[PDB]
């Protein structure tokens, strides 16, 4: 009675709807266990979270690109901060794995443990690292304009937003990545390209996608 | 049954009509939470007032200073109190009066008092409504001009967006953008300077500088989102 | 309801005549959900009326000058003298907020009937509005209404299809040979065996891009061969 990837099969029996995005996708029956699930729920949704911070840095980017600023493309970006500001660029590695090694084994001992990493224990906050549920911590930090309470039927339709926007910024930044490595240009350059002349500037036509031209 | 800002349409269960200005309007949801809801009025209050007394600002020095231009207007003021004088004593000045009105706010029945004259007290207030030396000689109802207040502050917080965007579109202030709306109303709006079609965009051309030069170190002046722009 | 639109089928279920115009038709399944059939009723409405404008507009530009061809008619070069080179985003600017204001004034009828009937400005007089799409009240200043509302809204959307059809064609027997639909039917009253469809199906005299003011708008045919 619910809308399932693949119209007329059934979902599997682990997969009831009650999670945000559910359509029933799971053929390799990966997220079998309750736990493992709960897992990967997790892991889909800061998978979704990095693709949709990363597929708007692309696209703000290659808006930048083209229109006549100064900006690079995005496979560009790197060499181009490291050498244009005076950046060491090991130290800048290592500040990021320091940050987001707090940041996220903050959360990989909330999965461990859910009503911990709230005890105190780091600068006085108790309840702002409580968590709410599993992908989603919440509190005065996490959800400043404060979403997650109020409305909870609006809450849920936002969940299932940021599921859905999550995807296919996944699918994007999967897609950016063949995009350069087919072209070889900008993304935006290569939706010009596609608009320019919609036939023949498509990926049958880049001699790479179909082996068969 | 009161006013909406879509006339057919029902307003969110969290908005009910009790605050002044309350039409209806939180489509995403944001007035839901009424610890928040607290902070966004404080929040809406204050982006109003200086939004008035800034279009107000721009408008008086426009009409009594036409040569100089207000976007410019922090670059060629030439005082002689110094730089970084100004900041200082507007930093402390400001940090003493934000900090007495987050105070004000986090719990309202604590700052009332004049601290160094303390035969003043101000009256128990609403939040932030302060009033009693604040408001002398106040004309009329308080609630209607309560609601006149957040009217003309959303206005004004529109108009002041508008005076940035003429003025880095135009690069002149706002009687003279006026000037090319009514000296040419057809060719000086922003679908005559701009549109995008499938397969080029033609953007407005800067009339802001990337930077000015302001005493050695110089200032980048970002032309907001250019590039974004249409 | 009955009279169909072909002699041996069996009507739908929603479809029992309460609507005008109603000939037992979607061999789609679109009009199965009832507050998708309202909408799609607007939408009829909607294509209707602006296709009875567009048909008596192309055929009444070229009775009163047969010279100005109506595809090219939106370029600023073939606007009148009162007009001519106007700058067509300040036109643009003019037909986008009059519309956005009427369209969602509409809209809001649909989304809650009965709701929008006042005039905002001048809190007085009301819209009789009977049933949706139809407001009337200013919108029939001669009174044709309050009779027979059944026989004229048949007629209306009857004249309506036909005129949507009308207009698809007047653009399909403007892209494939580049005249005006008195023009091109007196093109097949000239010579009605080579000045049909035989033989000018296949190229588009649509040109890929003209240049309005700056702009370059990419003018397609709906089907493919120039
Ligand atoms: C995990 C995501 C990710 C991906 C897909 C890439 C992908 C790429 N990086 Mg990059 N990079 C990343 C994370 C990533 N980087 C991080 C976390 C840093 C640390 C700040 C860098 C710092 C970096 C530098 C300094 C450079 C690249 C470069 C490159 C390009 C290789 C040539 C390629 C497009 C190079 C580039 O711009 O291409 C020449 C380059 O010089 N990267
Ligand atoms: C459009 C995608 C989208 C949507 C619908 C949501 C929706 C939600 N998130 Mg999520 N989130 C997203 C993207 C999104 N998020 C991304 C990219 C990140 C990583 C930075 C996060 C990180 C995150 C955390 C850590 C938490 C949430 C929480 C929430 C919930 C309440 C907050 C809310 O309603 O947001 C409403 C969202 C919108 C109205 C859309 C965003 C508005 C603008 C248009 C986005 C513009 C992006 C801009 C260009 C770049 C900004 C980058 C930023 C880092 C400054 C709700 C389920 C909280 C929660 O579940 O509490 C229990 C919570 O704790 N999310
Ligand atoms: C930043 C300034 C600001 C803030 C904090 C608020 C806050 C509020 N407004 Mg308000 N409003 C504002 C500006 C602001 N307004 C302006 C400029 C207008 C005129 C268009 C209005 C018109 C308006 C109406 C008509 C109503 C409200 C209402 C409300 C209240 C409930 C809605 C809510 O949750 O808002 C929380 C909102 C925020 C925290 C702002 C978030 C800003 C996001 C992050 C970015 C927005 C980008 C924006 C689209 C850019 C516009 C660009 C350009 C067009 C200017 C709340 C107290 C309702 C009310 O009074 O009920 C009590 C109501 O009916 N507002
Ligand atoms: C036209 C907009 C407007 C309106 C209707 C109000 C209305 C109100 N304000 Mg408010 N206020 C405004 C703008 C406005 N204010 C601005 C811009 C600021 C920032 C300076 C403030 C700061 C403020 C504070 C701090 C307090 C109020 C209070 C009040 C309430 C009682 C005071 C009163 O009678 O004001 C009536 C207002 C008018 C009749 C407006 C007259 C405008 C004249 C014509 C001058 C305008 C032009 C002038 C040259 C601008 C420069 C002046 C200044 C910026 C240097 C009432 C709800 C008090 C309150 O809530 O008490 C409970 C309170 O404590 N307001
Ligand atoms: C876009 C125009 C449009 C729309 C929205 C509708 C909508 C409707 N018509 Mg209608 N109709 C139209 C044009 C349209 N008609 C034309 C041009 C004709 C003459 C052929 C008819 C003849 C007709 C009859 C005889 C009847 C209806 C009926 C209906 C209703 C039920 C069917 C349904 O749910 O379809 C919903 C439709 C859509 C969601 C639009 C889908 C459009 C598809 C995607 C594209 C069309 C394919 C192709 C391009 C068409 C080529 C046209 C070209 C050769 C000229 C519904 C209100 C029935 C009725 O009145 O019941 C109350 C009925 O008996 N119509
Ligand atoms: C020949 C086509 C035709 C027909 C038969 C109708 C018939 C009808 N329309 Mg309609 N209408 C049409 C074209 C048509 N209209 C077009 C092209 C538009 C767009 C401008 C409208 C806009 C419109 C609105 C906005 C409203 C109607 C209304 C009405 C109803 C009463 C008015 C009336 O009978 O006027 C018939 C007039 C003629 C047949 C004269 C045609 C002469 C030619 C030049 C009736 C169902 C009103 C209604 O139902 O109110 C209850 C109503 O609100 N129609
Ligand atoms: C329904 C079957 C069918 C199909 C798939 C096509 C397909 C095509 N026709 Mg075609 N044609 C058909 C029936 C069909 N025709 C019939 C019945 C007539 C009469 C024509 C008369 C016709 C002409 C006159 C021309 C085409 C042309 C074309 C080509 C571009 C359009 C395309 C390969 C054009 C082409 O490129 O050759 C062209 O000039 N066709
Ligand atoms: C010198 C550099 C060292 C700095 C050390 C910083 C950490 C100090 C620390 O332990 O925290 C100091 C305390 C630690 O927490 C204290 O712990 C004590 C025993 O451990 C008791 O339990 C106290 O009740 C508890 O407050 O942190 C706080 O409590 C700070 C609370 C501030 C609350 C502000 C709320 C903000 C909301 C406003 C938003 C609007
Ligand atoms: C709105 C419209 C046209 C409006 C045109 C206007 C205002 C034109 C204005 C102008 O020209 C002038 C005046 C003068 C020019 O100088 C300037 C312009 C500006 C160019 C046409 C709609 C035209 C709309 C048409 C033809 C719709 C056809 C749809 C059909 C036939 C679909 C049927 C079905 O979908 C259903 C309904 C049910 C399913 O179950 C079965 C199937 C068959 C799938
Ligand atoms: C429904 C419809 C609408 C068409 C609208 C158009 C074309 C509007 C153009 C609208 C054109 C517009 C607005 C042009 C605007 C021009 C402007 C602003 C000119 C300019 C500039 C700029 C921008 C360079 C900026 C510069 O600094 C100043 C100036 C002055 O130099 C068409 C449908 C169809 O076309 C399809 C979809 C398929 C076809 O096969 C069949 C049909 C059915 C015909
Ligand atoms: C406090 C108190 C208390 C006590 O009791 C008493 C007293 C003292 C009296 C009081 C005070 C008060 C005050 C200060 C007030 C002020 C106000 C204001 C300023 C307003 C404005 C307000 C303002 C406003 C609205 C504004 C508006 C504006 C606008 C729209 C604009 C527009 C524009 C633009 C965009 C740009 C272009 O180019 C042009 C133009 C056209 C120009």
């Amino acid at each position: 009675v619910r809308p399932v990837w693949f119209p007329g099969n059934p979902p599997p029996a682990h997969l009831d709807g009650s999670l945000a995005g559910d359509y029933g996708f799971d053929p390799l029956f990966l997220g079998q266990e309750p736990q493992t699930l709960k897992w990967y729920v997790q892991a889909e949704l800061v998978h979704g979270r990095f693709a949709m911070l990363g597929a708007a840095g692309i696209i703000l980017t290659s808006i930048g690109a083209k229109v006549g600023l100064g900006f690079p493309e995005w496979y560009d970006a790197g060499k181009v901060v490291v050498e244009k500001n005076n950046i060491d660029f090991p130290t800048l590695m290592v500040i990021q794995f320091y940050l987001m090694g707090w940041a996220e084994t903050k959360r990989w001992y909330d999965f461990k443990n859910p009503g911990s990493q709230a005890d105190g224990s780091f600068l006085g906050f108790t309840e702002e690292f409580k968590g709410l549920e599993n992908g989603y911590p919440g509190g005065r930090f996490f959800d400043p304009m404060g979403l997650s309470r109020g409305d909870a039927a609006k809450y849920q339709e936002y969940k299932q937003k940021e599921v859905k926007n999550g995807r296919l910024a996944m699918i994007a930044c999967l897609g950016f990545a063949a995009q350069y490595a087919a072209t070889g240009k900008g993304p935006l350059d290569n939706l010009a390209d596609h608009l320019a002349d919609p036939n023949h500037v498509n990926f049958a036509t880049n001699g790479v996608s179909i082996p068969i031209a | 049954s009161r006013p909406l800002w879509l006339p057919g349409s029902t307003p969110p269960a969290h908005l009910k009509g009790d605050l002044p200005g309350d039409f209806g309007f939180d489509p995403l949801g944001l007035g839901a939470n009424a610890e928040s809801l607290k902070w966004f009025k404080e929040s809406e209050l204050v982006h109003s007032r200086w939004a008035m007394a800034a279009v107000a600002g721009i408008l008086v020095q426009e009409i009594v200073r036409p040569d100089v231009f207000w976007y410019n207007a922090g670059k060629e003021v030439e005082s002689p109190l110094g730089p970084l004088g100004l900041l200082a004593v507007e930093f402390f000045l400001m940090h003493w009066v934000e900090v007495r009105r987050w105070q004000d706010l986090r719990k309202p029945g604590s700052v009332d008092q004049d601290p160094i004259f303390s035969q003043y007290k101000l009256p128990p207030h609403e939040v932030g409504y302060p009033g009693g030396v604040f408001a002398p000689f106040i004309p009329g109802d308080l609630a209607e001009l309560k609601v006149k207040e957040i009217k003309n502050g959303r206005l004004a917080m529109l108009a002041f967006v508008g005076f940035v965007m003429a003025a880095q579109v135009t690069g002149k202030g706002p009687i003279a953008a006026l000037q090319e709306h009514l000296a040419d109303p057809w060719g000086t709006t922003i679908f005559s300077k701009a549109a995008v079609v499938p397969g080029q965009a033609v953007a407005p051309p800067c009339k802001i500088p990337a930077s000015v030069s302001y005493k050695g170190i110089e200032i980048p002046t970002p032309c907001f989102l250019q590039g974004l722009w249409p | 309801d009955r009279k169909l639109w072909a002699p041996g089928v069996v009507a739908p279920e929603y479809l029992k005549g309460d609507l005008a115009g109603d000939y037992g038709w979607d061999p789609l399944g679109l009009g199965a959900d009832p507050t998708a059939l309202k909408w799609y009723r607007q939408s009829e409405l909607q294509h209707a009326r602006w296709a009875m404008l567009g048909v008596a507009g192309v055929l009444v530009q070229e009775i009163v000058k047969p010279d100005v061809y109506f595809y090219e008619a939106g370029l600023p070069q073939n606007l009148p003298e009162p007009f001519t080179n106007i700058n067509m985003g300040g036109l643009l600017a003019w037909e986008f907020i009059l519309m956005h204001w009427v369209e969602v004034r509409r809209w809001q009828d649909y989304k809650n009937f009965g709701s929008v009937n006042e005039d905002p400005i001048f809190k007085g007089n009301k819209v009789p509005n009977p049933e949706m799409g139809y407001p009337g009240g200013i919108f029939d200043p001669f009174g044709f209404s309050k009779g027979n509302l059944k026989e004229l809204q048949t007629k209306e959307i009857k004249n309506g299809r036909l005129a949507m059809i009308a207009y698809m064609a007047f653009i399909l027997q403007a892209q494939a040979t580049g005249k005006g639909p008195l023009a091109a039917l007196s093109a097949h009253l000239s010579n009605p065996f080579g000045n049909n469809i035989l033989k000018n199906i296949g190229t588009c005299t649509v040109p890929h891009s003209v240049d309005v003011q700056g702009l370059t708008i990419p003018l397609t045919c709906l089907w493919p061969g120039s």
